[PDB]
RNA sequence: UUUAAUGUUUGAUGUUCUAACGUUGACCCGUAAUCCGGGUUGCGGACAGUGUCUGGUGGGUAGUUUGACUGGGGCGGUCUCCUCCUAAAGAGUAACGGAGGAGCACGAAGGUUGGCUAAUCCUGGUCGGACAUCAGGAGGUUAGUGCAAUGGCAUAAGCCAGCUUGACUGCGAGCGUGACGGCGCGAGCAGGUGCGAAAGCAGGUCAUAGUGAUCCGGUGGUUCUGAAUGGAAGGGCCAUCG
RNA sequence: UUCCUUGUCGGGUAAGUUCCGACCUGCACGAAUGGCGUAAUGAUGGCCAGGCUGUCUCCACCCGAGACUCAGUGAAAUUGAACUCGCUGUGAAGAUGCAGUGUACCCGCGGCAAGACGGAAAGACCCCGUGAACCUUUACUAUAGCUUGACACUGAACAUU
RNA sequence: UUAUUAAAAACACAGCACUGUGCAAACACGAAAGUGGACGUAUACGGUGUGACGCCUGCCCGGUGCCGGAAGGUUAAUUG
RNA sequence: GAGGACCGAACCGACUAAUGUUGAAAAAUUAGCGGAUGACUUGUGGCUGGGGGUGAAAGGCCAAUCAAACCGGGAGAUAG
RNA sequence: CUUUUGUAUAAUGGGUCAGCGACUUAUAUUCUGUAGCAAGGUUAACCGAAUAGGGGAGCCGAAGGGAAACCGAGUCUUAA
């Protein structure tokens, strides 16, 4: 049978071109009046995963 | 009444030695007041943390008249 | 944990605001102030409103 | 994805974005695509009927990508302004 | 102006009625049968009872949960964060090792410009006293810092006044620190603003605690999307809440 | 039922942590999850006395059945391999096997059980597993049952309003 | 009575009490039909506790349960 | 001539001790022991079925089997 | 032999011999080697005196950025 590819890690991980894969920063949901706007700035663009990380997200996205 | 509590250490002390070649805004020394104080082409971050304003070398120098340790950067 | 958080809705057209903590008990008066609003991009006054 | 029970990272992270079901039907070609073409004038169908794009592709834009050395009429395509020049450049026309 | 009573819709009940329905009353027949069915009759009677829906009750029954650390386990204590020591003069470094704190506060206790400099004690002095306010000398920060400790602080970061909202929006060279999620510092650039004559300073507070991922959902906005098409719903994006 | 506790006093014995009687200071009795009595009953618990005795001081002899020898038949658990001594030390910390040293001709048979951490049963204790079962309840979530009302099966007349 | 380590002070018991039950009884086994209760009818039947007999059985209804009450508050489906 | 009366065989039971414990025996033998007209015992046949039965109640018993029998199946359950 | 910080260990397992007895298979995916072809590569079902040939439906690659519309060797971010 086909691998069945962690739908989950597919709606929070986008490939990008030489292979890495770009996500979303954590934070940045709720409670942010307390919260720096330095700091929220810096949370808005998308980042790449970690080197460390990459060996977690292309097990779960085989076909990504 | 009882111990066992302690906070995660936070890494503080000098980054760059004297006479090392830095980039600006390379952070030459973490501290909690100022024992170090900005000299030339150094400024002194919110927590006090002492950053270089140009590229260089670092310098350690003690003047004025309290005998203070000041940090500056030999622009080169 | 007595102070509320609030907003402070722009005087002008958009419906920008910031937002903020207030001590309701000591300071009863409505905050005001002058306040960048980036969508007209100007320094308008920003008067407070329920979060 | 297991990480011996610590929140795993497909997990900690949010979602974002949506999916667009007109990516689906939308599809680019090359330039050195236009010369696989038969007749010279490229559309839609023609496109098709030269296994280019997809059957169900509706919407084709072509780039600068590759090279173009015949005159070819480019019709009912978008075409970026890189590849425009480049096939005005070998004679082509362009035309909505 | 108002009031009564005959006529009506819907309820609100009840006292009658019989024809549904009940009959584990009697009698007759199927039938040489205490089942069952039919018939006659009596008694009940729109109740009871059953179906669907619904509130309550429900260890009668069922599926399960009931943490870890730990000088064995239990009991007690502890679980995140901050400061000091242990820590061996970079960083880091354990124990149910030694000591303390935090789960906030503040539209001023923030910004800027201008100014200012303590503690304690002595001497003299109405009430006035060991200790109030006044004056002088000594003293030199032994004081102060919204709060623990440590490091800082006179150019004051301490104290006072004026004017104020930079407790700005978009960004960000370059670093620091983390396995990671992250967290931290940041000159400079654009837009707009405050204070100052000006150089300048300001992207909160002397610094380090004052905190909670994701999912789901709410509210506002939105030259994004809109399952034939135009809309809409829903979704996305931005801000924000639980 | 009393922890302190062999409580204290009395009785019994030369001597009684038990027993019987009392005291009340009931750690922590108590009135139908009964209180206190109670003749009879008991393969019931505790204690005393007479009788009786090898229960014992302290064993002796005897009669039988085995054990032992001969003939016939003929198992079992167990078993890494063995050319399978003592001691002191050492050492995965209690040695037939290591070190040092002592002793010891080779092999049976009858006996005895100190050791071979002897045999037997993948410890019942204890802990652990995000094991199991069954049981409990004002743990959670359900649910049979019980119960409430609405609608349906279900109609008429009339009051009361 | 623990067949096969427990025979007992445990269980039962006659007696006592409370409580339910008006007969198509309560209750129990049954998706139901039905059957037991009982071819019985409150001097009967079920459940619960106690346990011959003798003398007796005190105080507490705050908690939990049960029974009664129906005014008020709250409250489901339904209705819209 | 009454009695869940008395003594005591058959019969039913199982209190004590010894033996046996790779037994003669997967619960017995030997010597004593309890009941022995009764809530007695026994034969034949029948009925109750597994979250069920039955239980003078020990979680006892339900084919040397019981805090949920046995057999087949899910099934190569799962086993940090 | 196993298991361990550590075993002559008096920790586990084995009386002996003979036979049997444990990293497989399928389908996806990634990487390495190797072979073919190469900006291309390759067909699946199916047709077929069928391992040929046909079949290019498709799949992967030659373009990315953005949540997306969209733009495109750039794009996003932002009024810039
Ligand atoms: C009559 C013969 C049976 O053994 C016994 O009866 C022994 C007396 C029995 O022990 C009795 C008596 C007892 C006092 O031990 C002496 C008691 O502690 C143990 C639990 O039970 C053995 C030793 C008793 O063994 C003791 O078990 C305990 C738990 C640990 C002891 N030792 C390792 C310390 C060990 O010696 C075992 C467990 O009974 C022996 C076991 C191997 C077999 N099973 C038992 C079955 O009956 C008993 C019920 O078991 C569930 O039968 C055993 C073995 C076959 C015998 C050998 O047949």
């Amino acid at each position: 049978p086909k691998i069945k590819t962690v739908r989950g890690a597919a709606k929070r991980f986008k490939k990008t071109g030489k292979g890495g894969f770009k996500h979303k920063h954590a934070n940045l949901r709720h409670i942010l009046t307390k919260k720096a706007t330095k700091r929220k700035r810096h949370l808005r663009p998308k980042a790449m995963v970690s080197k460390g990380d990459l060996g977690l997200v292309i097990a779960c996205l085989p076909y990504a | 009444t009882r111990n066992g509590r302690d906070s995660e250490a936070k890494r503080l002390g000098v980054k760059r030695f004297g006479g090392e070649s830095v980039l600006a805004g390379s952070i030459i020394v973490r501290q909690r007041g100022t024992k170090f104080h900005a000299g030339a082409n150094v400024g002194c971050g919110r927590d006090h943390t002492l950053f270089a304003k140009a590229d260089g070398k670092v310098k350690f120098e003690v003047k004025g008249p309290k005998n203070r340790k000041f940090i500056s950067i030999e622009a080169e | 944990g007595i102070r509320e958080k609030i907003k402070l809705v722009s005087s002008a057209g958009t419906g920008h605001f910031y937002t903020t903590t207030k001590n309701k008990r000591t300071k009863p008066e409505k905050l005001e102030l002058k306040k960048f609003d980036p969508v007209v991009r100007q320094h308008v006054i920003y008067k407070e409103a329920k979060i | 994805g297991f990480e011996g029970g610590q929140m795993p990272l497909y997990r900690r992270l949010p979602k974002f974005g949506f999916t667009s079901r007109k990516a689906a039907i939308t599809a680019e070609i090359r330039l050195s695509d236009l010369a696989k073409v038969e007749g010279g004038v490229v559309d839609l169908n023609t496109l098709k009927a030269a296994n280019i794009i997809g059957i169900q592709i509706e919407f084709a834009k072509v780039i600068l990508a590759g090279e173009v050395t015949t005159p070819v009429t480019v019709r009912g395509l978008r075409v970026t302004k890189g590849a425009r020049a480049a096939i005005e450049a070998a004679g082509g026309k362009i035309e909505e």
